[PDB]
């Protein structure tokens, strides 16, 4: 602490960041591939028909919650 | 009265106190088998959380939905291959399970 | 001379109306993906997987679709929860959809001195390091409410287009860097 | 209303228990009485009337640069830190009152005279007494360097301040 400065000046020559910031980020912020395509106006009825439930599954959730 | 039955405490030094802000949650982590089967139940269920929380007696109903979305904000295509394939509602296949994971873990105590 | 960094939208959440009443009940009982709990809240989160968003679907038809990364992928992911509605059994429609709000993240890649930057612009921003480690930045122009780090990370919100985002972080950038 | 004077007179019985001049109190009671015109402070929580209350004894603690920390008024303000910064954030973006910073130099000094290193007391002995003077200088120094050197930065202030009077305790005699 008697002549901290230039000594804190020389150990910047030679930026305080979190540990997990200073492990050689080398990718930094990847650039995330653009994916804008959007169809006509929808996909298709087999992913509604994959999200709707199925009779089965209706019964049987409705066993477990009873 | 009293009989003895509480120890007095040497705390709240009246200087100053500082503050905490994390009090209660200090959750426990996962193992490879419970995020087999935990991705087992997604498959079978869906993305209902209360059902989730009912069939898993021993973890809780936010940290089953804190995992889903540390799932969907990290492994994607795992969460759609869940989604993608399906399994018909089994109970007591499920409670046998249970306790075999039951006994998993108290081996893991014992170990 | 420009910046020479350009925002990465992370988030886009816009209400969209679908014009009737809905059935939350039947509307949970009928799909895999449905969450919705009516003790813990009114609103049926649907969950798809296109662009990866979050819908709040509501009885009087208004519902808030989130996490989307752009306009246009928005309106794909609230007209493919339209047509799942539909197929619900519902007369569902796609009618006065609008950006509500838009959250971004950049990285300007050098550090900033939040004390300076404060005693710089208080009436612009403000700064308490004992609560959260970001100092709140309200930007002069769009309502854009700015988190900066120590780390030269900035995220942005409360704007409606891209082009606000954009033009902020044209107008904060020579700011930060001086 | 009662709930106004009663928060105002649980603000002025704060006060006098942080024993702050009367500059301060009058302060304190203006600011409170100024973000009483609000409706959503107005008819809001009494957690949050209390918050209220902290949180205007804090503004007015900071618009003279006295050192105070949070956790100091959360202790005897009888709240949690969670709610807490929720009603500050709340308060100050519907006010926009001056927040000066909290100067690092006096808060290193309110917390270096808490300590009971400079009289020697029947628990702690003579040598682990050490001079108030040189050791509050090495701490300042200590905490310039920290702030000088991106320490405290995005991170609490009073564990970087414990962690430099603690190594000034050491370096005053390290044998």
């Amino acid at each position: 602490l008697q002549h901290r400065q230039s000594l804190v000046r020389s150990a910047f020559r030679d930026l305080l960041l979190p540990p997990c910031m200073l492990k050689s980020p080398k990718r930094i912020c990847p650039v995330p591939p653009v994916s804008t395509v959007t169809g006509d106006e929808n996909i298709s009825d087999s992913e509604i028909e994959q999200y709707l439930r199925t009779p089965q599954e209706v019964r049987d959730f409705q066993r477990a919650q009873a | 009265c009293v009989v003895e039955e509480n120890d007095p405490i040497f705390e709240r030094g009246s200087t100053t106190t500082y503050s905490s802000f994390r009090k209660n949650y200090y959750s426990k982590p996962w193992s490879n088998k419970e995020t087999d089967m935990f991705f087992l139940a997604i498959s079978m269920v869906g993305t209902d959380f209360s059902m989730i929380g009912q069939l898993f007696p021993h973890r809780a109903r936010i940290e089953i939905k804190n995992k889903f979305k540390r799932e969907e904000k990290t492994n994607g295509w795992r969460i759609d291959k869940a989604f993608q394939e399906k399994r018909p509602f089994d109970f007591d296949f499920f409670a046998h399970l249970l306790q075999k994971v039951l006994a998993e873990e108290e081996k893991r105590k014992q170990k | 001379e420009s910046s020479g960094i350009v925002p990465q939208l992370q988030n886009i959440v816009s209400t969209v109306n679908l014009g009737c009443k809905l059935d939350l009940k039947t509307i949970a009982l009928r799909a895999r993906n449905a969450e919705y709990n009516p003790k813990r809240f009114a609103a049926v989160i649907m969950r798809i997987r296109e662009p990866r968003t979050t819908a709040l679907i509501f009885s009087s038809g208004k519902m808030v679709c989130t996490g989307a990364k752009s306009e246009e992928q928005s309106r794909l992911a609230a007209r493919k929860y339209a047509r799942v509605v539909q197929k619900l059994g519902f007369p569902a429609k796609f009618l006065d959809f609008k950006i509500q709000n838009m959250v971004g993240s950049c990285d300007v890649k050098f550090p900033i001195r939040l004390e300076g930057l404060v005693l710089t612009h208080q009436q612009f921003s403000s700064y308490e390091p004992e609560l959260f480690p970001g100092l709140i930045y309200r930007m002069i122009k769009p309502r854009i409410v700015l988190l900066i780090f120590v780390s030269g990370k900035v995220v942005l919100t409360g704007a409606k287009v891209r082009a606000e985002i954009y033009e902020a972080f044209e107008n904060i950038y020579p700011i930060l860097k001086g | 209303s009662r709930s106004q004077q009663r928060g105002l007179r649980r603000v002025r019985d704060l006060c006098r228990v942080l024993q702050l001049p009367p500059t301060f109190e009058d302060t304190a009671v203006a600011y409170y009485q100024q973000a009483y015109r609000h409706s959503g402070i107005r008819a809001a929580r009494l957690q949050k009337k209390e918050v209220l209350v902290g949180c205007c004894v804090l503004i007015t603690c900071r618009q003279h640069n006295w050192p105070l920390t949070m956790g100091a008024i959360c202790t005897l303000l009888y709240a949690d830190l969670d709610v807490f910064s929720s009603t500050y954030m709340q308060i100050v973006k519907l006010l926009g009152l001056d927040v000066p910073s909290l100067c690092l130099a006096e808060l290193v000094k309110t917390y270096c005279s808490s300590f009971k290193l400079f009289q020697a007391s029947p628990s702690v002995p003579a040598k682990y007494v050490e001079d108030k003077e040189k050791m509050l200088s090495r701490t300042m120094q200590l905490v310039e360097l920290a702030n000088e050197t991106w320490l405290v930065t995005g991170r609490h202030p009073l564990p970087v301040i414990t962690a430099a009077t603690f190594l000034a305790w050491q370096s005053l005699q390290p044998a």
